[PDB]
């Protein structure tokens, strides 16, 4: 194939203006995102039940869903939260590959049979389902400067004139919204209601039938008369537009004229639909929106379209309005694409400018610089092909594999030069004996490189797609390169090269060229001297493999595992939590002091503080808080001092001494859609039905038993809210009977005026608005109140609430959660400092088997997915090591020359951890890819030399230590140019400062750590084992 | 311009030294493996 | 204007039509809630007399010929196809007696 | 009940505003006719399979089921893969005028 | 003489071929009756079929 | 038209404007196309030219 593509250079011209036109049409189209689809597929259904507790939603709405939710196909896990405010939400995690498109709608069609199953008020609020595995592409926040609007006109304001524009630009997907449109409220008086001798229910009678739209009809009906020339529509009664025109909703009339008014007991305004979540960014009123990317769509067009769209709005916005942008994520996209960049431009020049350094020709510098581009675009349009985007881990595949790029090239170069010097043939001759030589050895490493990565990506889960993007984009890289190396590089070979004569290495001239090649030559003859020397004995290197061999393990053994490394996103949560019985007003004050502190003493840090009052991830509810900080530019926080962890270690340090409130201090994972926070998830789950104080009991005791080993668990903290006092009223229900008061009656005056109800639809401004009845204030806020109400009997009088009812406390919980069907709580909580998850797993594992007969435990969220390296047992590993092995045998026909090949790969191996050691870098998927990519490098090498070994002892007459010399002796310059590519090319990884710079890191390292280590110890050991396996299988 | 210059020298500046240390480690590891060779 | 303009050219624009109905008068029909409930109706027996009487309204299901269909309920033609006759129609009152 | 301008008004904004965000989305287009009938056409770009776009139409739409108002919630809204012009008309007639 | 005639050249998307069926659409104005458009139709179906 | 009111072709026309649209990069990349498989298969970059 070589030498036939060497006749026809305009056929391997023409292959590669295919494979650029191609390379171009891929980069033209191609969605653009910061991950892949890594979390797995996630259905959520919220229901809301207004103004019930936490029993009412569990027993009579989550238990029939939960009932008629079985039955589905590739579910993973399910868990239920139900709340005391009325919000009931149910998530079901699928397995991961599934289409979300289906599984969607086979759940909202089983929850659809549900539904007459339902309460009527849920039924009436609605239930909901969605993804909520998407994440948020951005945030938009807006605020008013003067004091003006509140959260409620905000809101309003964005849901009629932000969010139809937002959402109707391009690539945008679901458009989500922070707060609650406007809503006609109705705030009763009881006084004024006792005073007309009405109840909550006339009203509500009165408005259900003056707010209706009925059917006129029309004029000239269908069937007409003989004779009829008219037709026309009648509009009767329609729905109430206005304030003014609810107030005048008649409640009683009599015959003489007296008329009592709607406005004449009760207070009409325009609100929200819950007062229950209030919005503070930066100590101002603020609402938001939430802008998630639509599948294949590009994020930096999406982002500037949205930036430009809401640009245009600003002569229009009204009264004091600002637009802020808490979070968003464009700048990891640019900054990745921007690395990309600089790596393919240093790479090239530090390429030419080692090719003039050692071959002194420019016409040898000049080929790679014309085939790196090409298989670049060559993946691009391949890993287009296949159906990937453009991640934030596909182009740091494209960087790794910039480096085996460049070492085809240089190896094909060398090789063809090296030939050219030593045979003094020209250029074409030359190069087909090169390429006749090589073809054999270049298809056994491309074969090798692909059994060695192909299996990582056949792994599950969440580490399955991260697998999977490097895995693609190496191995069609290494397919890419090898065919370019095959088709293109010989002609370039035959063609732009000058035929020198023999011996003009430039020892003919002096300057830096002539007395660098005198070092060369020297340092040369001294290794082959020395490589002679220790290979007259085989022996003496034997133990000092094995010593390296125990190292390694022993070093493997110490080396500390987790996931996946944080790094600083520039934003980081801080959560609130009071003590039980704490009302909005405390929460505030606390909220107000965490903003202050972090606006005084962090001014050159934070830049904006997003405070929410009523919303936690732990519960909602009117004793928790959170507080969304960001930070400036990285560009503005230089050092270590100034990165997230010690911006939030000194925040926790310094919130220490917050009384009432324990504020804690967190920094989000750097994958957002799976999970929330940075340490495990636990979960203890009731299975012998022992309730609820038994459970609250155990996990109390288990805290207690976890905290007495601060070594290797930190931050131990509950996920749910503890138990709260409760206000229990009790009818007597024979006493109301007696006194004439119906039970219908007294239930929906208790509804209506402490818990709200929901009662028709008008139409606001053009728009579709709900109309709330709900008791002012202050007649609803404290137990004496609830004798301020009346009911009237049937003879007409009114009876107080006080007469027929009494009150009492009780102990009830104001949050309740579900595992699979069954009660179970959460704990949730990070590992030591300096531990391996695992190990904390294991021990909370071995806590957990002490707990009281009857209660289990089981993972979730990213703890599942670290649950699953069943699949990285060795069985995968073993399956490479026999694919491998095969393809070795395969290669050159021989069942024991690729042990001496392998033997090599614990040399790369240890030095990966020596500087894993050195750094303190824990063992992660980016480690364990860097390591694999040393390896493949380590065994290419150790390919060629063996393959120029055999080819010399074969092929001629030499002998075994004469053949082995020669070959060492030959390939010297090739595996040093290549070793100092890579290592220069992988400084930045290393050197890296900030903007996601944990990644680069680790991997940097890695890679080093191996190149230099197999680099010294490869070309000293990899004869000793050629020449033990000959030998000792001859 | 700026950051391609010093991209420029920072790489002429840094590959003969790290060839340097190559070459170091070369010499270092042949003169002790033929010390430890012949005991 | 649209229209008139490309009228002007017959030479290459034929038959340009619009493709909707324009407008039409409606009958608006206001109800003197205060006078209404001051004589002793109520607003629903309104609502719904003139929904049925002159909108039609969907009742119930029979089977006929095994075979099952809707039975609807509507004025006579007669009595539903001018603005006066809006004044054929009484409602009943609280106490019995019936008002225009 | 509703003429066009609430019609239009009130469910078809929310719907469309819901639509929007479908993969491979030509053009959506909507009508409110006076006998309260709301329709709306989303076409699609070519090549894309009908049968998975009518899924993440309901899927799109059973979302929007909340904002919606009451009495459509329970009106019954129907989604279904249609095209426009008829294929084909059958006419049925009588022979001897015995049958209106 | 290729660029000018290619210039000159109207475009088009598909041409339009004989069927055998066509469709007439009528509008009266607004407000009209079930009568008048039935006459109108009329009219329209006895010039059809005259 | 006054300002604020604008125009987009719909059904029909919209595929007649995206045939109208498409052409020229057609007759390029096929014209590219036929000139790199001459060059590849009867060898030299004259007799493509030619």
């Amino acid at each position: 194939m070589p030498n036939f593509f060497i006749d026809r250079p305009i056929f391997a011209w023409v292959i590669a203006i295919i494979i650029m036109l191609a390379g171009g049409l891929a980069i033209l189209k191609l969605p653009v995102a910061q991950y892949p689809t890594i979390a797995p597929p996630a259905v959520t259904i919220s229901a809301s039940y207004p103004g019930a507790d936490a029993k009412t939603v569990q027993d009579t709405v989550t238990q029939v869903i939960e009932q008629n939710m079985n039955g589905i196909d590739n579910l993973m896990y399910m868990s239920s939260n139900s709340d005391s405010t009325g919000t009931v939400q149910i998530t079901l995690t699928f397995e991961s590959g599934t289409d979300a498109d289906i599984a969607q709608v086979q759940v909202q069609n089983k929850l659809q049979l549900a539904m007459p199953l339902l309460p009527q008020e849920v039924q009436q609020q609605g239930v909901s389902v969605e993804k909520s595995s998407s994440s948020f592409l951005m945030v938009v926040g807006v605020i008013n400067t003067d004091g003006t609007m509140t959260q409620e006109d905000i809101s309003d304001y964005v849901a009629a004139n932000m969010k139809d524009a937002i959402s109707r630009t391009s690539g945008v997907g679901d458009v989500q919204l922070f707060g609650s449109q406007y809503a006609m409220r109705i705030w009763m008086n009881p006084n004024e209601l006792n005073k007309f001798q009405l109840t909550p229910v006339d009203v509500i009678t009165a408005i259900k039938a003056q707010n209706a739209q009925v059917a006129a009809g029309q004029l000239g009906g269908t069937p007409p008369v003989k004779g009829q020339q008219l037709n026309a529509s009648i509009i009767a009664q329609t729905r109430l537009t206005s304030t003014e025109e609810f107030g005048k909703i008649l409640l009683k009339v009599n015959q003489d004229g007296s008329r009592v008014l709607l406005r004449d007991v009760a207070k009409i305004e325009l609100g929200g639909e819950n007062y229950d979540i209030i919005a503070e960014f930066n100590g101002q009123p603020a609402s938001g929106l939430g802008i998630k990317l639509a599948t294949g769509a590009n994020a930096l067009d999406t982002a500037a379209a949205i930036r430009a769209e809401l640009a245009k709005m600003e002569p229009f916005f009204p009264s004091g309005l600002k637009i802020v942008y808490p979070y968003d994520t464009t700048p990891f996209v640019k900054i990745s694409i921007h690395e990309v960049v600089k790596t393919l431009v240093e790479a090239i020049i530090l390429v030419f400018l080692v090719m003039y350094l050692f071959l002194q020709n420019f016409r040898a510098t000049l080929i790679p610089t014309i085939a790196v581009p090409v298989v670049l675009l060559g993946t691009f349009a391949v890993l287009a092909a296949f159906g990937f985007s453009i991640n934030t881990l596909t182009m740091f595949g494209m960087v790794l594999a910039i480096g085996l790029l460049v070492d085809d090239a240089i190896v094909v170069v060398e090789n063809v030069e090296r030939v050219m010097a030593e045979e003094g043939l020209p250029p074409k001759e030359a190069t087909r004996k090169s390429m006749g030589q090589i073809q054999g050895a270049l298809v056994g490493i491309a074969m090798v490189l692909s059994a060695v990565f192909v299996p990582m990506a056949f792994f599950g889960g969440s580490t399955g797609a991260i697998y999977r993007q490097f895995s693609i984009t190496i191995v069609s890289a290494m397919a890419l390169s090898v065919l370019v190396a095959l088709i293109l590089t010989p002609a370039l070979c035959a063609t732009m090269l000058k035929p020198i004569a023999k011996g003009d290495h430039g020892e003919g001239k002096k300057g830096f060229f002539g007395w660098f090649n005198r070092m060369f030559e020297k340092s040369t003859h001294h290794y082959t001297d020395s490589v002679g020397g220790i290979l007259r004995s085989t022996g003496r290197y034997l133990v000092l493999y094995l010593i390296i061999v125990v190292g390694m393990a022993y070093l493997f053994v110490r080396l500390p595992s987790s996931f996946l490394p944080d790094e600083d996103q520039g934003v980081f949560m801080t959560m609130v939590q009071l003590p039980a019985g704490a009302t909005q007003e405390r929460t505030q004050k606390v909220l107000n002091e965490v903003t202050h502190y972090y606006l005084t003493k962090e001014k050159n840090n934070v830049e904006s503080v997003f405070a929410v009052n009523g919303f936690g991830f732990a519960g909602r509810g009117q004793n928790t808080g959170i507080a969304f900080v960001s930070l400036k530019d990285w560009a503005d926080r230089p050092g270590e001092e100034n990165k997230v962890e010690a911006i939030t270690m000194r925040a926790t340090r310094a919130f220490s001494q917050i009384k009432d409130a324990m504020v804690f201090a967190f920094n989000l994972p750097a994958i957002v859609e799976l999970g929330t926070a940075t340490g495990f998830d636990f979960e203890l789950i009731d299975q012998a039905g022992l309730g609820h104080e038994k459970l609250t009991q155990a996990r109390n005791q288990l805290l207690a038993e976890a905290a007495k080993h601060p070594d290797m668990l930190t931050s131990v903290r509950p996920n749910g809210l503890e138990d709260t006092p409760q206000f229990k009223i009790d009818i007597d229900q024979e006493k109301a009977q007696a006194l004439g008061v119906s039970i219908n009656d007294i239930n929906t005056t208790l509804g209506a005026a402490w818990g709200g109800s929901y009662v028709n639809d008008f139409i606001d401004r053009g728009r579709v608005k709900k109309v709330y009845v709900m008791s002012e204030a202050k007649y609803r806020m404290l137990p004496d109140d609830i004798g301020d109400w009346y009911v009237r009997a049937a003879d007409g009088q009114m009876v107080p609430f006080s007469a027929f009812s009494s009150s009492r406390w009780e102990y009830g919980s104001p949050r309740l959660e579900r595992y699979n069907g069954l009660p179970s709580m959460e704990i949730l909580g990070q590992a030591a400092p300096g531990k391996s998850t695992g190990e904390a797993m294991e021990l909370m594992e071995q806590l957990a088997s002490k707990l009281p007969t009857g209660v289990g435990y089981d993972w979730t969220g990213m703890s599942y997915q670290e649950r699953l390296s069943g699949n990285q047992a060795p069985s995968l590993y073993a399956i490479s090591l026999i694919v491998v092995f095969l393809c070795l045998a395969a290669l050159y026909e021989s069942w024991s020359i690729p042990f001496s090949v392998m033997l090599v790969v614990p040399l790369g191996v240890i030095g990966a951890l020596l500087a894993a050691t050195f750094r303190g870098l824990t063992n992660d998927v980016y480690f364990q890819v860097g390591l694999l990519t040393t390896i493949g490098l380590s065994a290419k090498n150790a390919i060629l030399i063996v393959e120029f070994a055999k080819d010399l002892m074969d092929k001629e007459g030499k002998g075994l230590i004469e053949a082995t010399l020669d070959a060492v002796r030959m390939r010297l310059r090739p595996i040093l140019m290549t070793s100092l590519a890579f290592i220069l090319g992988v400084m930045p990884l290393v050197i890296s400062t900030g903007a996601g710079s944990g990644a680069q890191n680790a991997v940097g390292t890695g890679v080093m750590g191996g190149m230099v280590t197999a680099t010294v110890l490869a070309i000293f050991f990899v004869p000793v084992f050629f020449v033990v396996v000959r030998r000792r299988f001859s | 311009m700026l950051e391609l210059l010093k991209s420029l020298v920072f790489a002429v500046i840094m590959v003969p030294v790290v060839m340097a240390i190559i070459l170091g480690l070369i010499y270092g590891l042949g003169e002790v493996f033929n010390i430890f060779s012949g005991v």
